[PDB]
RNA sequence: CCGGGUGUUACAGCCCCGCCCCGGCAGCAGCAGCUCGCCGAAUCCCGGGGCCGAGGGAGCGAGACCUGUGUCGCCGCGCU
RNA sequence: CACGGCGCGUCGCGGCGCGCGCGAGCGAGCGCACGGGGUCGGCGGCGAUGUCGGCUACCCACCCGACCCGUCUUGAAACACGGACCAAGGAGU
RNA sequence: UAGUAGCUGGUUCCCUCCAAAGUUUCCCUCAGGAUAGCUGGCGCUCUCGCCCGCAGUUUUAUCCGGUAAAGCGAAUGAUUAGAGGUCUUGGGGCCGAAACGAUCUCAACCUAUUCUCAAACUUUAAAUGGGUAAGAAGCCCGGCUCGCUGGUGUGGAGCCGGGCGUGGAAUGCGAGUGCCUAGUGGGCCACUUUUGGUAAGCAGAACUGGCGCUGCGGGAUGAACCGAACGCCGGGUUAAGGCGCCCGAUGCCGACGCUCAUCAGACCCCAGAAAAGGUGUUGGUUGAUAUAGACAGCAGGAUGGUGGCCAUGGAAGUCGGAAUCCGCUAAGGAGUGUGUAACAACUCACCUGCCGAAUCAACUAGCCCUGAAAAUGGAUGGCGCUGGAGCGUCGGGCCCAUACCCGGCCGUCGCUGGCAGUCGGCAGAGCGAGAAAGAGAGUGG
RNA sequence: CCGUGGAGCAGAAGGGCAAAAGCUCGCUUGAUCUUGAUUUUCAGUACGAAUACAGACCGUGAAAGCGGGGCCUCACGAUC
RNA sequence: GUCUACGGCCAUACCACCCUGAACGCGCCCGAUCUCGUCUGAUCUCGGAAGCUAAGCAGGGUCGGGCCUGGUUAGUACUUGGAUGGGAGACCGCCUGGGAAUACCGGGUGCUGUAGGCUU
């Protein structure tokens, strides 16, 4: 059977990208994580302290505790037929703010603003994101040039 | 050239049985409310509906229904879902109560709203119980393969009307 | 394709959707022989995807209509340039037929391909169909019908409707 | 009569091409009941064959000045 | 033409729309029916020692179907095991 | 002493409803247990007749990866071949006392190239896929507490109070929660992916669906294939598959072709065949030559230097080694073959006479044939079939499943549906009707 | 002088590392005392291993800081 | 236009060679009493201001290497789902969707934050 080591099969997952080894850029250290941010997990092999287990690599969780160097986050893990929301502590290098939430936040601010506006105007405005509707009817103008014929080319071997 | 607008309404008929269905296809068929062979329903078209139908192409025959097809389907096979019960629509008051708040008050409102995909098409279609169509008189071409390659599955633009004429 | 019944000829023109790169993509036109317009559009998308970097999701059928025969009362000779797949390798050929309609000639071509080379419609790729003058015809099976005083009998007429008089006291005659 | 050759309207015809009101006239997806289509808010009428008939007190009008009846509700009509 | 009274008519844009009163939101009868699931206010024969009815059940014929049960087993008609037949007794207290 | 048995065998009435597992971890554990998982029963808390949630699904955003592919003129590791440079060294020689002084070279070396590779290589890098978000538990304000952090009522957190409902993607659907609990813990098969193995109806995995637990139509037969899942019936129509007879349906004046087998062929799984060949036949590709008269076929020529040089005992063209010339010519090869030891002789290439319009190849692909040998007599299911009842492409019509549609009947579940209003000379017969609520009781003008 | 690691970091291999995690010196004993939480196998139980903290005593450095064993992935043991 | 101090993103910023640098600045540079450290005041530390853009550094150049970004390769390779498709097989074709990577050919060669100067 296999081995139950903590880092089995991570030679590519925890490795560094090509031509990106060396000193960790300081912007990663200079970011602020508060209680309740949605955050992504991406193990970085450069630092070995507080490295998350390989099964949380690429997972997104919620911050619930902030500490000197690390952050505690609640993340869902599918174990057999059930999902457990378990909390793990990850050092700040292996973490990154999720941009999936800021889009929704900006949308909230923007449609709240356009709801506050036009409230006095009384006009109607659409807020829900409708799915891509079918294309409407239109005209395709030929400019006096007729469409050119397309025919299959004859078979002839290359190799 | 004048390209007509892409159709907004489609009719879908399940043409495969219950035995041996992939879980994803089973879930999409449940969502589309095709739990029985030769069941049919109306679907409004968008990106989500296109992809959902593409997932279950081998199990359904779908097309763009005609006005006469909508009329006949509503009048002959049309039953309403009132109080979680399948009630045949034999009077306008049954429609008027279930869809009065949406200004649908009779068969004509129901048919118009379905055919033109109105603002409350979702409510109208959900009130409409899935259609139980008889087996296609005259037979099918080939159930297993796609319509383009001479079968019956997949998308047939307007031949769904020919299919409906014999399946109802 | 399933070569069901007699084929029909369709003129199909299509184009890419307008994009910020280019406002008006060029329109591409093709002749498709197909049982109906649905399979005609499918074949158009297939061929244009092979030729150009076009897909149905990133394109649109600007127009699709059946083209009727110009002279359906004049018997004509048709030359067809064709590309097909064998069990081992693919081949280009040229075959001539004799018929009143281009669609009829192409249907004859499909049936002849199936009969002589066991090639199927999904293997045949039809390339060119042209009216060919009797002087330019070069297959003897078509050339032998090019004469003013054509004359031949019907030598051995086989009795059909063999079952309507299922028990008949004659032995049937085959010389008429 | 046939065969071979020449050739360009002749004692047959064929194809294309500017116009003559797209020349004019029917007609028209034609019961010249098969030359090739897709259909019906742009669709109605009549007829034939087969199987079945489950359910069983729906009410009407009469007005506390009457007490009848069992063809009644919705719908479409007709007559006064 | 699912049009139909008189008015005060601005309830009004120029009349149509569209409001306020008119014992004040009460006209009645008959009749036909593509109308909340069939009725006939339609008929015809054969009936006393040779005839009527009797699904099933007794015997027989025909067409179609049809391998012997129980058990262990992935798999039993098995060239796997128990079983000639019948009566009584016989095992989650 | 009815000793123990994780092991065999057996384990007694009906109907109704629900309905599995052969998988995880531990065990002197591997024919067994415990524990999760899968099941049933009992409930309970709410819900609708504005809104909550949920989803084996999609959409819009946003991250995650190192497989398929590809690459070696990129790293690592393999790997073929020639080019150009030098003394940076070695090896055969050479002139040199010697001299990087010099001549070739063979090499190793360097620089550009070049052929082919990787499960334990990789700059790149999919498709399918794995998370997260898509609002009321949200946004926007005002104010308090803090022993934490603090240049700073700084930061952060917790508290109160107040204002905002277009309930902020599609589709579908009532949801949550708690006890007790049986059986199971031998599995097998199939498309796709995949490891060992020459391979196997072998052994081992991943995903999904099946069989087991399951009947029905078709595949003649059949645990798994194709269709379709089932209460008892009538009518209609189909799926897959079929329609010469067995055997329901083509007893159509069905369409176009191909094929002759002295071993024909005849329908997923599937039950039998390859390389190589055919001047059998049918298509197709490419290249030639033919009225300056071909292809046949019938006839005439097919010469000198020279019996060319090296050769062998003998080679005159015909065993051997290079070349292959000229004048004569309508043409003749220092020769295509047969022949002798050598000749000789015959014959061919090539050109002429007659004949007078099409003729040669080389490939390629269909059907058929050779390749093709096993034992009881023998199996497209059989009979049989060749203007097919075979093969390929196709058209109408027709046949039938327990599937689908309509109807009847039985039962189960749901509506936690309705009925105490049988309110009668003491009475007045309703609460089906699109619109939350009185056929309300009475007092004045 | 060139030298992106082609060396070294105890060991297998893989990942990681250049004014360092390598080499050489200086000083030391965070390999110390203590309660909880979490991850890894998982039944989501132990052991083992590991991760963030918190409370004392310290080490080092000018200091920010770093350190409660070894750069990470393995080197170990219930009841009585 | 540009520099210095501290930086963010970390080659469009690197590497090789060549040309030009006004002012400030950054440097090279001059010494070892003190602080400090070496075999050596070379480095480090300290005290200065005679000279110089030689070098670093900055800007620019190269049919430059590299790097970054496009086209081609290419709807090719591969691939989700489907068939009672073909083939003895190996494998291949089609339907429904997604869709690469070399060679080869183009374009570009650091943006920018805070504080403080020079261009009087
Ligand atoms: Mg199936
Ligand atoms: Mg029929
Ligand atoms: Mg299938
Ligand atoms: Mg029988
Ligand atoms: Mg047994
Ligand atoms: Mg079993
Ligand atoms: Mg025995
Ligand atoms: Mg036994
Ligand atoms: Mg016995
Ligand atoms: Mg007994
Ligand atoms: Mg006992
Ligand atoms: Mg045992
Ligand atoms: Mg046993
Ligand atoms: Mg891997
Ligand atoms: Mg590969
Ligand atoms: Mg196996
Ligand atoms: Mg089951
Ligand atoms: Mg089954
Ligand atoms: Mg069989
Ligand atoms: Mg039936
Ligand atoms: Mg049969
Ligand atoms: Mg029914
Ligand atoms: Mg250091
Ligand atoms: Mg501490
Ligand atoms: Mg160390
Ligand atoms: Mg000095
Ligand atoms: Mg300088
Ligand atoms: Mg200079
Ligand atoms: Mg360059
Ligand atoms: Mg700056
Ligand atoms: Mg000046």
């Amino acid at each position: 059977t296999n081995t139950k080591g903590k880092r089995r099969g991570t030679r590519y997952m925890f490795s560094r990208p090509f031509r990106k080894h060396g000193v960790v850029p300081l912007a990663t250290y200079m970011r602020i994580y508060k209680k309740g941010d949605i955050v992504d997990i991406k193990g970085m092999g450069t630092v070995q302290k507080g490295m998350p287990h390989k099964c949380y690599h690429g997972k997104t969780g919620r911050v619930y505790n902030v500490t000197q160097h690390a952050v505690g986050i609640v993340v869902n893990k599918q174990v057999k037929g059930k999902i457990l929301a378990k909390r793990i502590n990850v050092r700040i290098e292996h973490i990154k703010h999720s941009k999936s939430r800021d889009s929704f936040l900006k949308r909230v601010k923007e449609n709240d603003q356009k709801k506050k506006e036009a409230k006095e105007k009384g006009t109607w405005v659409q807020l829900k994101r409708q799915p891509a509707p079918p294309r409407e009817a239109h005209f395709v103008r030929t400019n006096g040039k007729e469409p050119e014929l397309l025919e299959p080319i004859p078979y002839e071997f290359m190799a | 050239f004048y390209v007509p607008a892409e159709p907004k309404l489609a009719f879908v008929i399940r043409i495969r049985g219950i035995n041996g269905v992939s879980p994803k296809v089973r879930k999409v068929l449940q969502l589309l409310r095709l739990r029985q062979i030769f069941n049919g329903t109306f679907v409004k078209l968008n990106k989500a509906s296109i992809n959902m139908l593409r997932i279950v192409e081998p199990y359904i025959a779908w097309g763009y229904p005609n006005l006469k097809s909508v009329n006949e389907l509503i009048y002959k096979r049309g039953y309403g879902k009132i109080n979680k019960k399948r009630i045949a629509l034999t009077d306008n008051t049954l429609i008027a109560r279930s869809l009065g708040k949406y200004n649908i008050i009779c068969m004509e409102d129901l048919i118009h709203e379905i055919y033109t995909v109105g603002k409350h098409f979702k409510e109208a279609n959900n009130f409409l119980w899935p259609f139980k169509l008889s087996s296609p008189r005259g037979g099918m071409k080939k159930k297993t393969t796609h319509f383009v390659e001479g079968g019956d599955a997949g998308n047939r633009e307007d031949q769904i009307n020919r299919l409906i004429r014999r399946m109802n | 394709m399933k070569a069901s019944g007699t084929l029909r000829e369709y003129k199909v023109v299509g184009r890419c959707l307008p994009t910020p790169k280019c406002r008006t993509p060029p329109l591409y036109r093709m002749r498709i022989f197909a049982p109906n317009h649905v399979v005609a559009k499918s074949r158009f998308w297939y061929f244009v995807s092979q030729l150009k970097k076009m897909k149905k999701s990133s394109g649109e059928i600007v127009y699709c209509g059946q083209v009727f025969e110009k002279s359906p009362l004049r018997v004509k000779n048709f030359g067809i340039w064709l590309r097909y797949d064998s069990r081992s390798g693919t081949h280009n050929m040229y075959r001539e037929y004799r018929d009143l309609t281009t669609a009829g000639a192409v249907t004859q071509c499909y049936r002849d391909m199936g009969a002589r080379h066991r090639a199927r419609a999904h293997s045949i790729q039809i390339m060119k169909v042209e009216e060919i003058a009797a002087s330019k015809c070069r297959r003897p099976a078509v050339k032998q019908f090019h004469d003013s005083k054509i004359k031949f009998p019907l030598p051995h007429r086989v009795l059909r409707r063999q079952h309507k008089p299922r028990f008949t006291t004659k032995r049937p005659n085959t010389f008429f």
